[PDB]
RNA sequence: UUCGCCAGAGUACUACUCGCAACUGCCUAAAACUCAAAGGACUUGGCGGUGCUUCACAUCCACCUAGAGGAGCCUGUUCUAUAAUCGAUAAACCCCGAUAGACCUUACCAACCCUUGCCAAUUCAGCCUAUAUACCGCCAUCUUCAGCAAACCCUAAAAAGGAACAAUAGUAAGCACAAUCAUAGCACAUAAAAACGUUAGGUCAAGGUGUAGCUUAUGGGUUGGAAAGAAAUGGGCUACA
RNA sequence: AUGACCCACCAAUCACA
């Protein structure tokens, strides 16, 4: 299947030249991005599965990694671990154990000479370091693996990293390091806005349950709230809804210090109360300190409420409720 | 369950967040709370940061509700609290200085005391042995006893009133009668305790 | 093991003493065979399932330019070669057993299956091992480190010497014409 | 009514009823049979019974260097064409109703004795055309399954040999009969015995073996006496290359046990050379037809003994009451002397 | 079980097209539509007509090209003209192929009163997506 | 080396004999007749009011909420009833084929009519005639169950079985599950999906068909009729405030 | 507590002259 890959790369280069020509672009500055835009335009397949869409890519990405030829033309296998049926994995383990033996020898010689010169590199935790998944290891060796195989290997790496770390040994166990991406849930503060000689006005947008709310709050005004051009006491006759509007302000002790205007559409009265509650909470985050933002998040003020009406299902009554079931 | 198991419940208390600096283990605890990058459920519409809301009053409100009416049930709760208040003011101004020192005008403490008085100590579970069902005395969990108290209250003041009589009236009546231990609700709790003593031997059938 | 008695010099206070005269007589022939196999350019597999000397053996075979299976032996490995290993394969022309048992103390499958496959087998058969299906058994101790190391070394050297003599007689063959 | 019609595949799938529930549990008989015939088999593009000739289809596009016009055949011409197509149908019906001959192994409906033809070439390119395979026993066997209930697998026992002294048997099992045949062949090649043949016709010496509950007793015959044996044993013998033998089987006649026991007993043979070597003496054969003349068969390579064998006046040997009864003419069985066809 | 437009799993030998290898719940997800026309859009008319036309076209094309039809028809309708795209086995000599191209295009142009285009893509044998 | 026993199963630890402190006894022990098997061990299932663990998440008990069963109506079955359709009819039928019957639809009944009688041609059209136990097509059901299966390999024989991770014979492509896709951002949820088989499950009345039936009729038209509530019951709607 | 009887595996193709 090698001649296949050679050919596929030839015809990929030729075809990339052709595509660069018809699209009217420089064949040299053509990227995979541009190829993607090009075929997206030329063959526009709406299909919801993205792997079923038209693709021209480099044959190495398209085709799966191949296990190379395991023996010479005389029949003698290249690797000495061949007959294990896993040569890659058991090679990996052989070398890992070889280096653990090396660390033990070297560190024992340094125990006899009265020297512990090493340090523990085992905590990478601020880097967000983790081990490979079984999938990654499987891809690295170009060989299928078992859960107990991966677990064995990882445990042996834990044995290695728990000892004094050499340079070559550190570099070795760091192939098998991955770094988990950024973990911070800190919000993104709306930059405060100054408009037409008026000072300190912030905006926020809540969405709850068919109801959308856009809230503009002024920190320069006294306490009142105008929802869709009318007073909040008029728009929300129910006490519960006014308490919902009162929640974030009472939470921040801002109850008299801010003046708000709102546009809320759709849903019912309580859905609107909630949307405005959320919008208001997200709007008051520009005026407050970075700690009280975390306090509002931990009171559940800043999170949208995912709870939404479920679709009725055929053969049932209420999307949960079922028709009366007769035994006999 | 539109929330994954990852989502923690919100802590609505303002006093907790306002005065952190005096406690080490709790500082460490809510440090681990937010710094864990922990998702938080959106705070409920029923629950507020309000200094005026009693969770027990809210539970009883819910337990009164028929259909989807929070409005009508909150209405009847409000009216019952107001009715207890004014009943105790009417009892206050017709009394003398001693009984003006004694009588309680807080409808909240009357609610909580009536329910504490009306909650059962012990209970009955049916158990199948030898092809017969025996009623057996079972110690109850707290929440179960609170529930039983409230449900017994609403059961009686729904069922036993005359149709002319309004709900806040009957409910305030029974709240003030159960405050003083003389209500039919406490008679029900007593029927339970007497049926729990009549069967006391059968307490051996309980295996837990 | 009952079949081990002709190889025993005797029992000293409950411990079994292997006769080393016979051990030498056998090991001679075993090494002889092993070298002759390496000379004729054929595959030698070191099989042991013992986890002490696993690394040592893998090391030994890597250093002779020979192959080692020290791991869990997959079921159809020798019998069904083409599926486990690949489309067509060569199989080891000799198999060396440093331990004739598996860690549950039964005979290593590869003995029965190398027999099954018409492959000759050299192995170190301890006092409790079964010699029957092994082609060139060498009676001796497989448990203690100096014994295992001695045999590792011995087979290493026999292999290396064989391959070298092959190289040199080849050079002589090329200078002949 | 045009939209109310369908594909031929759909129609055949419908009419044949192969996928039904009657086929699976064997809820219907095997003597009931109907087949699918292609209706496009003998038809050409453009042909119709109206008789038209189209320039691109029925007839060549250009006749005499010009373009042929759309035309129609004469009435009688179309009569002859339809006669031809009818005779084509009758020809294929004549071909279809003729059943190919199946060579019978032992009985008409038995698979035993039947040849499967040379086994399949190994993965290395190794090919045996010198090997023939015979079926010993085919048997329908069942297992109770959680879902399916009774589940029927065929298992066949098959033997192979080159006639040159190498032979072996194996068993194979599958849901389909064909599959099991294949499996059993290819597996049989792997287990082969070498059976030593004295003078390449008989065995070396009299054998008697009890394998499990089966008793095989084989006596070594002279040159002219062909293969007097249980039919299975005759088969295996023709595969080994043993041309002259007598074998009686007693006890359980169960096939597998019979061939395992047989191959064991033939494998346990002791060659005159092995005997010569273990006794260190000359083994010397006395033909009755050649008289007192002492033909020396085997000589003990290595050092011959100067010590004569101890002479036992009366030997101690286990004797079969059957052989003794035979020797003294007390076997009167009407079944024993019967004339049979050739080996 | 759902039997709709499904090719059941055989003993594992059964050759299958990309088309037949995907059940009805995979339309618009993996496999696309075998017909393209406006009539099924929100504000549009004469879906019924386009449908009956479609059916007759499949039946007709199947009968006119016996045995050489590889995959199900692709019917594209653009501004009164229909382009029929077909995958065809190599069976007939190109003479017959062109004969039937012209004959069909003409015949259906005169039957449906609109211009009919016919595009034949020839393939050596049925393209196999699965099993086999 | 001996002795005692044993010649298909039942009939039969029986009938008749001899002997016996036994008299409803023991001992000895047949045949007619009946059958084509009777037996012994095993294998894989299934099952068990068998035991031990672990569970159930609308789910069994404990427990929560709202209903049904009683009333009136609405609608469907069952019966009874008519000259007067059919189909479903434990779970997996019962506002079910029907997202739909005043005529039509319509297949039924009663009268009447028409016999190359829809088509380019056809000693042919046409059939809602029988068979869903001949079927294709669609499905139900186990089932949000985790298995099915080709090709090999192993077993002092193999009916079948085939794991032990400090690993003892199993490799396996494929299909399901899983993953992706949808519900316009994630996540969750929901939808969709769910193999092989099981219930000769449902449907010849969607249509198509095998086999067997009708042909001035079991086919094609027109007109008008299809009632009804003794009773029983399912599912609903409206209530009893 | 109960639940007529009867149910199952013994036949081989296609294509060409
Ligand atoms: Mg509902
Ligand atoms: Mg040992
Ligand atoms: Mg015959
Ligand atoms: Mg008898
Ligand atoms: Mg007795
Ligand atoms: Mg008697
Ligand atoms: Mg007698
Ligand atoms: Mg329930
Ligand atoms: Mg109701
Ligand atoms: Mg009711
Ligand atoms: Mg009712
Ligand atoms: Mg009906
Ligand atoms: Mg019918
Ligand atoms: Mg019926
Ligand atoms: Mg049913
Ligand atoms: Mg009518
Ligand atoms: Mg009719
Ligand atoms: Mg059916
Ligand atoms: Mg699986
Ligand atoms: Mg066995
Ligand atoms: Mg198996
Ligand atoms: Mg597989
Ligand atoms: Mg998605
Ligand atoms: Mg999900
Ligand atoms: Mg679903
Ligand atoms: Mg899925
Ligand atoms: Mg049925
Ligand atoms: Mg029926
Ligand atoms: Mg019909
Ligand atoms: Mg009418
Ligand atoms: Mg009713
Ligand atoms: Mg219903
Ligand atoms: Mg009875
Ligand atoms: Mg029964």
């Amino acid at each position: 299947t090698v001649d296949f890959i050679k050919k596929q790369i030839e015809e990929f280069n030729i075809g990339k030249r052709h595509l660069a020509n018809m699209m009217g672009e420089d064949p040299e500055t053509f990227t995979q991005e541009d190829i993607d835009r090009a075929i997206a335009y030329l063959f526009p397949s709406g299909l919801f599965e993205k792997r079923a869409r038209p693709i021209m890519k480099h044959p190495e990405e398209i085709f799966p990694k191949q296990r190379a030829i395991q023996w010479g033309e005389d029949g003698r296998p290249f690797h000495f671990l061949f007959y294990t049926g896993k040569q890659s994995y058991y090679s990996l383990m052989h070398d890992t154990y070889g280096k653990l033996l090396d660390v033990e020898k070297h560190h024992n010689q340094l125990r006899a000479k009265d020297l512990l010169a090493e340090k523990t590199k085992i905590l990478k935790d601020p880097i967000g370091s983790r081990w490979l998944i079984k999938e990654e290891l499987e891809e690295m060796l170009v060989e299928k693996l078992s859960d107990q195989d991966y677990a064995q290997f990882i445990r042996l790496l834990e044995r290695l990293s728990a000892l004094p770390c050499g340079a070559t040994e550190e570099d070795f166990v760091n192939r098998f390091r991955r770094s988990i991406p950024i973990q911070s849930k800190k919000q993104l503060i709306e930059p405060l806005q100054y408009d037409e000689q008026g000072m300190a006005f912030s905006r926020g947008e809540g969405k709850r349950k068919t109801a959308k709310a856009e809230v503009v709050v002024y920190g320069q005004g006294s306490g009142r709230i105008d929802v869709n051009g009318v007073d909040y006491l008029l728009y929300f006759p129910v006490t519960q809804d006014r308490e919902q509007l009162m929640f974030p302000l009472h939470f921040l002790d801002r109850l008299g210090k801010h003046d708000m205007t709102c546009a809320v559409s759709g849903g019912g009265r309580s859905a609107q109360a909630g949307a405005v509650r959320l919008a208001m909470a997200r709007a008051l985050c520009s005026f407050v300190t970075e700690d009280e933002v975390e306090w509002m998040r931990q009171a559940g003020l800043l999170t949208a409420d995912p709870r939404v009406r479920e679709r009725k299902k055929p053969g049932q009554e209420g999307a949960r409720r079922k028709f009366t079931w007769k035994k006999r | 369950s539109r929330y994954g198991p990852e989502y923690k419940d919100p802590q609505i208390d303002k006093e907790y967040y306002r005065k952190p600096l005096a406690e080490q283990t709790e500082e460490e605890k809510y440090e681990r709370d937010f710094k864990k990058t922990q998702l938080i459920k959106a705070a409920p519409a029923t629950k507020t940061s309000s200094v005026f809301e009693d969770p027990v009053i809210s539970k009883f409100t819910n337990m009164m509700m028929k259909g989807g009416n929070k409005v009508l049930a909150r209405s009847l709760m409000t009216q019952t609290l107001e009715a207890v208040k004014r009943k105790q003011f009417a009892k206050y101004h017709a009394a003398s200085a001693e009984e003006q020192a004694t009588i309680e005008r807080n409808p909240y403490t009357i609610f909580h005391q009536a329910l504490k008085n009306c909650e059962p100590v012990i209970g009955l579970v049916p158990i199948l042995k030898g092809g017969h069902f025996y009623q057996v005395p079972v110690p109850l969990a707290d929440r179960r006893r609170r529930f039983l108290a409230m449900k017994w209250m609403i059961a009686e003041c729904r069922e036993k009133k005359h149709r002319r009589v309004l709900m806040p009236e009957k409910l305030s009546q029974e709240l003030l009668e159960a405050f003083h231990n003389q209500g039919p609700v406490i008679k029900r709790k007593h029927d339970m305790h007497k049926m729990a003593e009549a069967n006391r031997a059968l307490a051996h059938y309980r295996w837990w | 093991h009952r079949f081990m008695e002709p190889y025993l010099f005797g029992s000293r206070l409950g411990q079994d003493i292997i006769d080393l005269e016979q051990t030498a007589a056998h090991l001679q022939l075993a090494l002889n065979f092993t070298a002759h196999v390496a000379y004729r350019e054929g595959i030698i597999l070191f099989v042991s399932r013992h986890r002490q000397f696993a690394h040592l053996i893998e090391t030994t075979a890597r250093d002779c330019g020979e192959y080692a299976h020290t791991r869990y032996f997959k079921g159809g490995l020798l019998t069904n070669a083409p599926l486990l290993l690949g489309p067509g394969v060569r199989l080891p022309d000799l198999i060396i057993f440093l331990h004739t048992l598996n860690n549950v103390f039964e005979p290593h499958v590869a003995v029965r299956d190398a027999a099954k496959m018409n492959i000759p087998t050299v192995g170190i058969v301890d006092t409790n091992c079964n010699p029957a299906l092994i082609t060139y058994p060498v009676p001796g101790n497989d448990d203690s480190p100096p014994a295992v190391r001695l045999f590792c070394r011995l087979f290493q050297v026999a292999i290396s010497r064989a391959k070298e003599k092959r190289r040199q007689v080849e050079a002589l063959y090329r200078l002949q014409g | 009514s045009f939209f109310t019609k369908l594909t031929a595949d759909e129609l055949w799938k419908g009419a044949l009823a192969e996928s039904g529930a009657g086929a699976r549990k064997g809820r219907g008989k095997r003597t009931k049979k109907k087949r699918r015939k292609d209706l496009n088999r003998g038809q050409i593009i453009g042909e119709g019974r109206h008789g038209f000739l189209w320039p691109g289809l029925n007839i060549p596009l250009m006749r005499n260097g010009a373009v042929q016009t759309i035309a129609q055949r004469s009435k009688e011409d179309q009569e002859k064409v339809e006669a031809d197509m009818v005779q084509q149908r009758e020809e294929w019906d004549r071909r279809r109703k003729m059943k190919v001959k199946r060579e019978r192994g032992w009985s008409g409906n038995t698979w035993g004795g039947v040849s499967l033809g040379p086994p399949d070439p190994g993965p290395n390119g190794e090919t045996y055309d010198d090997f023939d395979t015979r079926i010993l026993e085919v048997r329908n066997v069942f297992n109770m399954t959680a879902k399916e209930g009774r589940k029927r697998s065929v298992r066949v026992l098959v033997a192979v040999g080159n006639g040159k002294g190498a032979a072996g048997f194996a068993i194979g099992k599958a849901t389909e009969r064909a599959d099991a045949f294949r499996k059993a062949k290819n597996r049989a090649v792997h287990y082969l015995h070498y059976i030593e043949r004295y003078e390449d016709h008989t065995i070396y010496h009299d054998i008697s073996l009890k394998f499990k509950r089966t008793h095989i007793k084989m006596k070594k015959q002279p040159r002219g006496y062909g293969l007097h044996c249980h039919r299975a044993i005759m088969t295996i013998c023709r595969l080994i290359g043993i041309k002259d033998l007598y074998a009686k089987v007693s006890g359980s006649v169960n096939m597998l046990n019979l061939t395992r026991g047989l191959f064991l007993g033939l494998s346990r043979q002791e060659t005159h050379q092995q005997l010569a070597d273990k006794k260190s003496l000359h083994v010397v054969e006395f033909r009755e037809e050649c008289g007192p003349l002492p033909i020396v068969v085997a000589s003990p390579q290595g050092a011959l003994r100067k010590d004569p064998e101890p002479e036992d006046e009366v030997p101690d040997i286990t004797l079969d009451w059957e052989d003794v009864k035979a020797a003294q003419g007390m076997k009167r069985s009407v079944w024993s002397g019967l004339k049979r066809a050739a080996t | 079980k759902n039997r709709a437009a499904r090719v059941r799993v055989s003993k594992g030998d059964k050759p299958v097209t990309y088309e037949e290898a995907h059940a009805p719940h995979y339309i618009a997800h993996r496999k696309g539509w075998l017909s393209l026309h406006t009539g099924n859009l929100d504000g549009e008319d004469h879906a019924a007509e386009r449908t009956v036309e479609d059916v007759f076209l499949r039946k007709f094309m199947l009968g006119t090209f016996p045995g050489c039809l590889a995959d199900q028809l692709v019917l594209k309708r653009r501004a009164n003209q229909l382009e029929i795209c077909a995958l065809v086995l190599r069976q007939l000599p190109p003479h017959k192929f062109y004969f039937l191209v012209g004959y069909s295009e003409t015949l259906l142009s005169h039957f449906y009163k609109c211009p009919v285009h016919l595009h034949l893509q020839t393939v050596p044998s049925k393209v196999v997506y699965k099993y086999i």
